């Protein structure tokens, strides 16, 4: 979700990120990461690297 | 000093260990543009997809 997808995925979309700064159209808007505190820390992929 | 002598340039590793904030990783790029070497990190804490 951070990262989307290979592309080569069926359906493989781009991550959040790229969304949000082709929205906002400039290259330095105010990205506001929300609870932090809360990241789900599993098995399947850490987010806390990412 | 002994990689003048032996010929070629030749690999080797190493490890340091102190408390955080020393600046190890200040040094480690130091090294690199002392030799010449290019530079690259690359953390693993706590990875482990070994993939
Ligand atoms: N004795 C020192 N000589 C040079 N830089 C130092 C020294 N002590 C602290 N630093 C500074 O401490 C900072 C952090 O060092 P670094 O090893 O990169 O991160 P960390 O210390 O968290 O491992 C660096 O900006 C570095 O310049």
């Amino acid at each position: 979700e951070i990262k989307g997808h290979r592309r080569t995925y069926v359906g493989a979309m781009p991550g959040k990120i790229i969304q949000c700064l082709k929205k906002t159209k400039t290259e330095n808007p105010l990205i506001l990461i929300d609870e932090v505190d809360k990241i789900g820390r599993g098995y399947q992929g850490d987010p806390s690297s990412a | 000093a002994v990689s003048q002598l032996r010929g070629s340039t030749q690999g080797k590793i190493l490890c340091f260990y102190g408390p955080p904030g020393v600046g190890k990783t200040s040094i480690a790029r130091s090294i690199a543009r002392a030799l010449n070497r290019e530079y690259f990190r690359f953390s693993v804490g706590g990875m482990t997809d070994v993939a």
